[PDB]
């Protein structure tokens, strides 16, 4: 958590690329996984919103 | 630069900027002419700023140019002070930025692998910058000299 | 507030593991004060018995500082 | 940093379809004829005038 | 992301120059307008529901099919992500004026929006049309000085859309 | 839908559908045609329901037709009564659907923040829907005014 | 995803409009059908296994090279998973078939199924088999109505996969 | 957590005993006002906010000083922690009313919560008061039986904090 | 039980139970008495259950009471018929509770180690739910009889 | 404050403070007088401003104060005007820590669901905090006034 | 965790010293135990489910009750984790002897037991008479000799939990 | 974490008052000396490598014993582990010092510390002579009155261990 919360994940991660790619990245990187479904994307969008 | 790094904290909390981060911006691009002064004086005389640095960390470390030091002979003290030099022009660069973020990432990021990859060693680097610091700083003012010497033990702590 | 130290036991009720899982039953652990509510909640979904919570870096009641 | 492009841009919907209404589905088609069986039962439990 | 200082700084590191005077010229015009930018900035940060609402309003005036049934921000759930979705290009466009550079919009909007818009079937020519109206409502808000600087702005959005 | 819910629960644990939630769909299947009979009475009716609910909640909140509130005016008050119609239209589909899915999915799931936008004070919905049930339910024999005022009750929840 | 109710109140929620008599009709017809179809579901419940292995059985028997070694369902991982995927399309038909509707089917089978095989190089044509062969034993169990019922949804997962 | 039906089944586990008669009296009497429960839950489903909103502020004027500068609930991050708890207390209280059994509130609500309050320093005498003011308003608005049946889980809380 | 399931599904949610999940309680305990019914009739045919399914099983199965079998010996045999029992005991708690959900926690989860440990066959634990599952399903009427054998079916799923 | 902010910020990388956080830092304190300045004319005129404040509320919206409105009668006018007087000594908070963060943690987190629990409009209270931003801005000078409407713009952004 | 070398290493270590004739002395020792510690080892890997199977049968026969319920091996899930402890307690106690130092023991299977025995309710003595009954059957498969060596790991492990 | 002025307001809003005299001149008093401490802060961040070394030297040379054989910092491990500390300890006294308020110190440092170090076996005492020899070359490098303010930090950081 402390990792994927600190400053250089978010210049390597978030701020390069859009939301959408953020839920991707982030979920690849933390959940092992893909986005999962339409649900999913809009709930972490609305989160990063 | 200054713009940059409140604008990134600001996306990072999906807000805008806050009245102390504006507060911030709006001191910064107060002060540009000022930044933008200091940054002609030394790039005006860089010549002459790299000429004594280096005459500086050669008398405080003959090692370096003595055979079997890095920076032994012509060609190889000529990239001691081509070093020099890319770290005086980052100064200026991070001085109109108003922060250190452009000598952070064109000259402090993997530094360390570069420099070992090299053999050039670090305390030679610390050095070489305190006599660049003391150099630069001895031809600006008191007010621009505190400033750009801040820049500068950035610089020498990055490399230590 | 800023830190609670949680010593919990998280016992097991699905399955039994090849792994030895002494390591995730009984545990003491550091969780930041607003974390604490989704990790007892999470604590007392997955079954387990929360034995102990304490303040550890910051003080209670303080406004500022938070 | 190999693509910048979105993996998953969204999930398209699946909502609607375009024909195969699955109103002519078979026993869709034996229900139909079987409500016209209790229209007919409640018809017939009304008075004979 | 890149502002108008570290692109001339990233300009001049990749020909490995010291600033000349048409750098110092660029650094010049940046640090003046700088003041006009921040107060934008904070007028806007002051009157982005405002803005928000306004641009809506307008542009489910002009397009009432939008949010009446059939339209594609009918449902509370359709119409809270079209909101959502204007307070992103509001928010960015704020950003990529302050900043002076319209590099964000391009990593963190325009990146893969056609994409998704195409995959959920999210009419771009109607988002462009609110996308001007938040044109329209922010220009009226910040003044005559400061809506030409961010008409630029929301126009790349609206051509990286379209 | 109720088969809807059951199969989504069937699958989130990757497994058939249990006797009981066969037995469940079942009865659902069973009661289908009492709720078709209750949502062509509130259908055929919506127009009077629509009236009644309007006129409770002018007299119960006079403030939302009042100068300064968000229902002042002819054209506010027919985007009002709009809003009761879709609501009352969401009812419907719900009681044929038996559960609240359609009513959640086209009517609440993200309602905070459409309203919001548009200024419209969440307790006014919360007495409209009380309207719309109180006047719903009064057309309705007691065993199938219950399960309408159920879901009239959860959009209210929602709403509050 | 959907069901036959949730599709009528969907056509009807894209017209803003409150059931008609064509409605009523439809809700009627499926629910009509519920308990034909609940039978049937419970009927495939119980009898998954059975199903699973005949219909693995004959798609194994016309095709003896998927098994013999080198072939994309020898190894007892990718027999598990072969037999684990027919008891995926048993369970999303059988999905279906209670929702009557086939949305399911292509939200949560077909999407991305395509290509998921061609990247692994499971066969598409002997999945289809495996399918067709499911379909056959499947109709001997539930009868013939719900026969040419879960035909429907086989036969769309078929389709889909070719 | 384990429901009255769970928690007699465990009972008569430990013994490793078959169901005597008492044990089916015990879930006739449970079966029987199942029915009573559903609609008390339902009703306090409906009215969620507006028991929160009356308990708060009863247990707010009986204690001005918690929410004025120095008290516990003095600031709008502490008083919305507040008015999350006994919302989370109205909740499981109506879960433990529909299982029949205090459980859920040893496994989910005074699981740790008790040494949580007491190192955040929440008064222990304030969140009682709070808990009954949640008791007095939910049993008027459900009635007598339903109103002794939640009363029970309510007065369990308050214990557990105690 | 079912009470269990949707009360752990709404607190997953964080959110009341909805009107479609208090409609599943509600034909839950309206299946009550005929759940109690049929647990009440398996639970006054211990003995009968018992004996018939264990003859069953060691006329199929001479093997498991021959010599070098598991359960040779008038102890060991007398640990088989307990252990048909427990599992008989187990099925009337699934009764009760409309799921299999007791089954699995008490009899279920570890048994494969279980027996692995005591080296009992697992087919022949399958063999011997089946002999209990035509016994009781035979002592039952017709409509009992399928309700019955589903968790019959589970349990020898779950053994093999 | 801005040292706060600084120290987290450079804590979280575990690194000292940069040439542009010192450089913030002495910004701040340079600003100090100007800014406490501020702070005490906000101080005195405190009862003066909370009134004009409510008077300008009442007269924008009057619904409020209007039957059915959240404001209507005495105490419930005291508990508004006493709200104002609230976030007055907050707003002098936030200028003296150069930051929003006393404001954010004393009376903005949380603040949604408070007055939701309230019944206060969030509007009326937007309109509240613009009548205050008005009237404090009216008795300061225009360099001062500028900083004490970013706060209050901050207020008014968050509170709705 | 260390073995016997890895200690001699880390007592030499802690004063500095080379290796002088003693060291080498109680390196001789090990290397001569070596060969007896490595059969044994094999045997016991070979055997595992076997004195597992006996060991359990040994602590269930002497304490019948622990089984019946109300013990706390009574279930499927208690009685598979009672005989998963008692697995790891051999494969450990081999890790031990084969190592020829006890510090493994404390550093994975005691560090900790206490409390989370104490606080599931497991009973230490039965526990503790596990392993001596596991004890007794190892003995008699490893030979005489290498019965006391192992012994001693099962008695440290023992007393670690008594 | 609370500064100075975070402190002062911290006072004032639990105590429920505007500001006071005596509050704006402990502001006053803050905002003289923040120039001080900037400097003092810049000039240690410029110079805390050779703080440490110079530390570091003074304390092993005070008491080689520490890092020849069977001392705490004897092995590359922890004679690293010792100058990290020294490290932390030095960086956020720099902290609290540029904060003007000691409650990092106790936030992030001194909790648990004289458990973790007395768990560890780390001497508390030479922690101590660390931070002093630390607060010594310090003060001689800073500066009299940044001396005499890093100095009172440095001794609580000494006063929490010991
Ligand atoms: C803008 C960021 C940047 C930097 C800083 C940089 C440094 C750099 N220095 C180099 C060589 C060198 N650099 C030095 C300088 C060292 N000798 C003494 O010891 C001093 C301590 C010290 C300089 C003050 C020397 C002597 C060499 C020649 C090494 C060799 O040829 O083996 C090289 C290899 C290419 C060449 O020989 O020209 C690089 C890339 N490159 C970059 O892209
Ligand atoms: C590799 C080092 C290691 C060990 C050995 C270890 C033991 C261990 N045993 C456990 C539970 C258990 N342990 C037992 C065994 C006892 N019950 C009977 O009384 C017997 C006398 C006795 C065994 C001889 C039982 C029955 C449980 C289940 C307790 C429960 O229901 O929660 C648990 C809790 C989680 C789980 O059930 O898997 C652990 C962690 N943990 C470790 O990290
Ligand atoms: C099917 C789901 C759905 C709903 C419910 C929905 C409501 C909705 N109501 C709107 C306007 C409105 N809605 C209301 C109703 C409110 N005013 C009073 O205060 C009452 C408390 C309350 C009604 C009981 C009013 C007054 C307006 C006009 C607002 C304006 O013009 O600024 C709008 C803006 C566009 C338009 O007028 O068509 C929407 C989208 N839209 C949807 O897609
Ligand atoms: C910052 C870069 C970025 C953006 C902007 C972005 C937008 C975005 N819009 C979405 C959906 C949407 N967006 C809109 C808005 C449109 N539909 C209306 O008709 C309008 C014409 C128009 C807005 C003016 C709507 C209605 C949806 C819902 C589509 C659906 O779910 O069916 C979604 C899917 C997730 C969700 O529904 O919450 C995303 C990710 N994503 C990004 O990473
Ligand atoms: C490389 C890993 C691998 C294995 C092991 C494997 C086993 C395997 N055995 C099969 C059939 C079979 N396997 C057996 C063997 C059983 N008969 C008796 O009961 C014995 C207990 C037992 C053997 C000792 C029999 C009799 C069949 C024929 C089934 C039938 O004809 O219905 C099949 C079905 C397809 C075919 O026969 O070609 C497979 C895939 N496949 C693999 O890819
Ligand atoms: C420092 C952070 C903080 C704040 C801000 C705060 C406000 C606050 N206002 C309250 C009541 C209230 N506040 C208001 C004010 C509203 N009336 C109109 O609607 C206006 C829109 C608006 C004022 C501009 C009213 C009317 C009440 C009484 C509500 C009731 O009794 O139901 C209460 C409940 C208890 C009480 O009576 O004091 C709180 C906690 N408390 C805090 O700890
Ligand atoms: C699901 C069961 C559950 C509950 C109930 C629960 C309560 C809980 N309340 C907390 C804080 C709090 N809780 C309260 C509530 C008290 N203050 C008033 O005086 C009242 C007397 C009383 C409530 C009626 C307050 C004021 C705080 C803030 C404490 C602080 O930050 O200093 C926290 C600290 C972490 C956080 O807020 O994120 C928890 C975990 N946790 C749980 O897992
Ligand atoms: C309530 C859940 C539960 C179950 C099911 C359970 C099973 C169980 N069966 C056991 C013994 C046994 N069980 C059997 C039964 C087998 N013999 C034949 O192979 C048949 C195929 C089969 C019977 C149908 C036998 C023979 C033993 C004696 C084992 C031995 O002494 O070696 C034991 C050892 C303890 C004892 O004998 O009392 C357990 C724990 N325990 C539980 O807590
Ligand atoms: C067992 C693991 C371990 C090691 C290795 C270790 C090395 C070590 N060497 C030290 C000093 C030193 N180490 C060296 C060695 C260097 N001189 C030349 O540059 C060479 C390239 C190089 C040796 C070949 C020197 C000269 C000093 C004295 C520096 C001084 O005190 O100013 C010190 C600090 C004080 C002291 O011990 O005198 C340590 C801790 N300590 C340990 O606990
Ligand atoms: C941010 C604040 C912070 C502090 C201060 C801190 C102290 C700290 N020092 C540690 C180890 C250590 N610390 C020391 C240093 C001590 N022993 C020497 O003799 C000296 C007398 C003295 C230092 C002057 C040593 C030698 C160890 C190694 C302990 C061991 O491995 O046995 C550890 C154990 C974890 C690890 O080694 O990675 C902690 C937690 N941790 C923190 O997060």
């Amino acid at each position: 958590q402390a990792l994927a919360s600190s400053d250089l994940y978010r210049k390597q991660f978030f701020e390069p690329y859009p939301p959408t790619k953020n839920v991707e990245l982030s979920l690849k990187h933390l959940l092992g996984r893909a986005t999962k479904d339409q649900a999913e994307l809009r709930k972490y969008n609305q989160i990063i919103a | 630069s200054v713009v940059t790094k409140a604008i990134v904290s600001a996306d990072a909390e999906a807000r805008y900027l806050s009245p102390g981060e504006l507060d911030r911006i709006r001191g910064f691009v107060s002060s540009g002419e000022r930044r933008l002064r200091v940054a002609q004086t030394l790039t005006e005389s860089r010549e002459r700023i790299i000429k004594q640095a280096g005459d500086q960390l050669f008398q405080k470390r003959p090692d370096l140019v003595s055979p079997g030091g890095n920076a032994y002979g012509a060609e190889r003290t000529a990239s001691c002070l081509r070093d020099l030099d890319y770290y005086l022009r980052l100064v200026t660069f991070g001085i109109v930025a108003g922060d250190v973020t452009p000598i952070e990432e064109i000259g402090v990021i993997g530094v360390k692998e570069m420099y070992r990859n090299l053999e050039v060693p670090l305390p030679g680097m610390v050095e070489a910058v305190k006599a660049m610091k003391s150099v630069a700083t001895g031809l600006l003012s008191g007010d621009d000299s505190a400033e750009v010497g801040y820049y500068f033990d950035y610089l020498a702590g990055a490399l230590a | 507030t800023r830190l609670f130290k949680v010593t919990a036991l998280i016992p097991s009720y699905k399955k039994v593991r090849g792994g030895r899982e002494l390591q995730n039953t009984y545990f003491t652990k550091l969780v930041e004060y607003d974390r604490w509510f989704a990790e007892q909640q999470r604590i007392q979904k997955q079954g387990g018995k929360i034995l102990s919570v304490k303040m550890v870096a910051g003080k209670p009641g303080l406004n500022t500082g938070v | 940093k190999q693509s910048a492009e979105v993996v998953v841009p969204s999930f398209k919907p699946v909502t609607s379809p375009r024909g195969m209404d699955m109103s002519q589905t078979p026993l869709m088609l034996q229900a139909m004829g079987d409500i016209a069986e209790a229209e007919q039962e409640v018809a017939l439990q009304k008075p004979l005038f | 992301m890149q502002d108008a200082i570290t692109s001339v700084i990233n300009t001049y590191d990749v020909q490995g120059k010291y600033f000349d005077t048409s750098a110092f010229d660029k650094l010049k015009a940046y640090y003046a307008t700088g003041e006009l930018r921040v107060r934008a900035a904070g007028t806007i940060s002051a009157n982005a529901a405002t803005i928000i609402k306004e641009a809506s309003a307008k542009l489910f005036s002009n397009q009432p099919d939008l949010v009446r049934p059939g339209g594609n921000a009918y449902t509370t759930r359709r119409y809270a992500a079209c909101v959502r979705d204007m307070d992103y290009f509001l928010r960015y466009a704020t950003y990529a004026m302050l900043a002076g550079d319209t590099s964000i919009l391009d990593e963190r909007v325009l990146n893969g929006l056609k994409e998704t818009y195409n995959s959920l079937g999210v009419p771009i020519s109607s988002t462009v049309q609110g996308i001007q109206a938040m044109k329209e409502v922010t220009g009226s808000l910040v003044g005559s000085g400061a809506a030409k600087e961010m008409g630029v702005y929301f126009d790349y959005l609206s051509s990286g859309l379209s």
